[PDB]
RNA sequence: CGUGUAGGCGGCCUGGGGCGUCCCAUGUGAAAGACCACGGCUCAACCGUGGGGGAGCGUGGGAUACGCUCAGGCUAGACG
RNA sequence: CCUGGUCCACCCGUGACGCUGAGGCGCGAAAGCGUGGGGAGCAAACCGGAUUAGAUACCCGGGUAGUCCACGCCCUAAACGAUGCGCGCUAGGUCUCUGGGUCUCCUGGGGGCCGAAGCUAACGCGUUAAGCGCGCCGCCUGGGGAGUACGGCCGCAAGGC
């Protein structure tokens, strides 16, 4: 059991004679706020389901986040698709600016000062998806000079 | 012993189908087939075993996969002849993946495997006798092996790794070890621990499978004589 | 004909990484070499060596990736993630000590040619000077 | 769609100049405002004192990797 | 007969003499225009015959410019790979054109298909990149208004930029 915050939940829909079926979405975010976190996506028959699988696949595969004072090690940006993230790390005592998709995935990764701009498309899963990747790919001076032993 | 045995009729075999990431693993191209070099082999024959072996001596068990007509049978022995899971049939999907279901189709064989020897067929009209007789059937026909640890191997052992392909990636999505005997027809990358030689001889499949067990149960106490092969080899 | 051979040899590495290839040989030049020297002094690859291919003499430049890994696609990571030039032939960029950049929060490296050598970021603002931003590497 | 004028861009090594480029010193960059401190009006707004900065540009000296220029050589581009 | 580009081979000659390219200049399908030839077939227009509610169409029988040539204009296009040019680098599988070799093989240029890695919004691309980089040019900045208006330049005009 970690935290668990829910980013957005949609109504999506498909055709077939006589009218339309229909189905929701859950994407959600999970950390203890140690520097563990986990996204996952959920869809479903029916609302609470849905928010259900979301926290299960969220567990399933979440992420390292090397933190530091509360805040990032270095400063990165990805692009996943067509949408872009900057991830700036902020001096104690900022605060977590970011829209509502990156600030939630970022205060149970832990963190609280850290700078955000959401770029390219806006699409809150894809931004999501991006966020993480982003974290994935974060350093510490120590893995760093690990790779560069020989 | 070994130099002399798989050189003897195992090793060289697809050619001009295969996949550049193997060429470390390649000595040339006689007669246009690819012949790959033994001696390299050798030093992948080891490590593997090396990694076999420590985990032979500490209990944990390997599932086998072969589901190709030429190395059918000979993964049905030497697993039986170690008491190692194995498929040998159509390796069904998401068996290791999706395992908490798969194994609902093992509770099943079961199921009926009890109902087998007792008195409620007495009754069961002949609808549900063919019928329970057939289910059990096929559920018997590709869960003879697969049964055995209901947990996750702590590897697995295979013959084409490009043929198996499916389960391989399982595995792999799994943090499940990976050994397995692929030739040129197979990239290697995706393998953890790599037998690199022949795939279609009936061979040199029997040659490093037999080894292959033959390793196995010398970390459990039993040292016996090679298991059925020859019978209509060739 | 090569309009910034520098910047050819960085893509080169950058390429030649990508698939995890063993060394590739660049065209060589002394430049380039002094440009190499501080990928390995500082550790992106285990080095370089002059050669020949017909008369024609490049660079051996042997490459430095991670430890292989689990799961799925067990590719290793890579020593060199990223690197792109910065002054470029159609922009020079040059900067005063103060300007000059602080790569990817002292974890990377901007190579960066002087009046005095080429130097680094460390190593320019500790030698307190400034030149030609080469490149920048991490 | 070509051809090509100006222009933009320029392969390998050696040397001279030091134009860009880089550093140091010095003059300049008024005051007011701004920012950091300290006090005056009961606080504040306002307001006084002090400090610290500012690219630029002139001058003197220094450096010579990359760009430029003059000089020498080469053959992987290009031509024959 | 006259003439362009182009590939290979030999490593011979020159010694960076390069890449690109605003404007300029040249070429530029078809239709169209001018003068003069030519005219079988085809065929805008045009005339009938059918179909049809009508049928200024589709189908049928006729048929003139034109389609052809000479010289001169016109300068458009789904002028399409809807993909500017040059150079370096990043798996291979297959068949195909055309060169060269101590020719079951190898290498060089070119035309295709599947595809590593990688890109991609997706479809797809993929050593013939839409990958990874540098140079230089051209171009986009919500739809309609409109490629219209005005001015300008060009053109016999139609019209073009
Ligand atoms: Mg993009
Ligand atoms: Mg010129
Ligand atoms: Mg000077
Ligand atoms: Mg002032
Ligand atoms: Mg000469
Ligand atoms: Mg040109
Ligand atoms: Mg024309
Ligand atoms: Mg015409
Ligand atoms: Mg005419
Ligand atoms: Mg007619
Ligand atoms: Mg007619
Ligand atoms: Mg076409
Ligand atoms: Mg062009
Ligand atoms: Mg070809
Ligand atoms: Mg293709
Ligand atoms: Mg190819
Ligand atoms: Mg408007
Ligand atoms: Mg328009
Ligand atoms: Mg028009
Ligand atoms: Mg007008």
């Amino acid at each position: 059991d970690f935290e668990e915050k829910m980013i957005l939940i949609r109504r999506t829909a498909r055709m077939q004679a006589g009218g339309r079926r229909f189905r929701f979405g859950a994407l959600v975010v999970v950390g203890d706020r140690q520097g563990r976190v986990g996204l996952g996506f959920g869809k479903a028959p029916e609302v609470p389901l849905a928010v259900q699988k979301a926290g299960y696949y969220a567990r399933r595969n979440m992420v390292e986040v090397p933190l530091q004072n509360g805040t990032i090690p270095h400063e990165i940006e990805v692009e996943f698709g067509a949408s872009k993230i900057v991830l700036k790390p902020a001096a104690p005592g900022t605060g977590v600016i970011a829209g509502a998709v990156p600030r939630a995935i970022l205060e149970l990764a832990g963190v609280t000062d850290i700078l955000t701009k959401e770029l390219g498309s806006r699409n809150p899963i894809n931004i999501a998806y991006a966020t993480m990747e982003a974290l994935r790919q974060l350093r510490t001076k120590a893995d760093v000079e690990r790779l560069r032993k020989g | 012993v070994k130099e002399l045995l798989e050189a003897g009729v195992h090793f060289g075999h697809e050619r001009k189908r295969w996949n550049p990431k193997f060429a470390r693993y390649i000595y040339a191209e006689r007669n246009g087939i690819h012949i790959i070099d033994l001696q390299k082999t050798m030093e992948e024959l080891e490590r593997t075993f090396r990694f076999i072996e420590d985990l032979a001596m500490r209990g944990g068990t390997i599932l086998f996969v072969g589901t190709k007509k030429q190395a059918q049978d000979i993964v049905r022995m030497e697993a039986e002849r170690a008491g190692m899971p194995y498929v040998n049939q159509r390796w069904l999907g998401g068996m290791l993946t999706n395992f908490k279901t798969i194994s609902q189709r093992v509770h099943r064989l079961e199921e009926l495997e009890a109902l087998f020897a007792s008195p409620e067929i007495e009754e069961r009209p002949k609808k549900e006798q063919v019928r329970l007789k057939h289910e059990l059937e096929r559920l018997q026909k590709y869960l003879s092996g697969f049964r055995l640890l209901k947990r996750l191997p702590d590897a697995i052992f295979v013959v084409d790794p490009t043929k198996e392909a499916i389960a391989v990636r399982e595995a792999r999505k799994l943090f499940i070890p990976v050994i397995a005997l692929a030739d040129t027809d197979s990239d290697p990358d995706l393998v953890d621990y790599i037998i690199p030689g022949n795939d279609d001889a009936i061979r040199s499949i029997q040659l490093i499978l037999s080894r292959a067990v033959d390793l196995i149960i010398q970390a459990r106490g039993g040292v016996v004589e090679p298991s059925p092969s020859y019978a209509l080899v060739q | 004909m090569l309009t910034d051979p520098i910047a050819d040899m960085l893509t080169r590495i950058r390429n030649a990484t990508r698939v995890y290839k063993e060394s590739t040989d660049v065209p060589a030049s002394r430049f380039k070499e002094e440009i190499l020297r501080i990928l390995a002094r500082e550790g992106f690859i285990k080095g370089y060596e002059r050669v020949d291919v017909d008369g024609k003499p490049y660079l051996r430049v042997y490459l430095k990736y991670g430890p292989r890994r689990q799961g799925p696609d067990p590719r290793p990571e890579q020593v060199i993630h990223h690197i792109r030039r910065i002054s470029k032939p159609g922009r020079r960029v040059y900067v005063g000590v103060k300007e000059i950049p602080r790569v990817r929060r002292g974890l990377g490296i901007a190579i960066l040619s002087t009046s005095k050598g080429v130097l680094t970021d460390r190593e320019a603002r500790k030698l307190g000077v400034g030149g030609e931003l080469i490149c920048e590497v991490w």
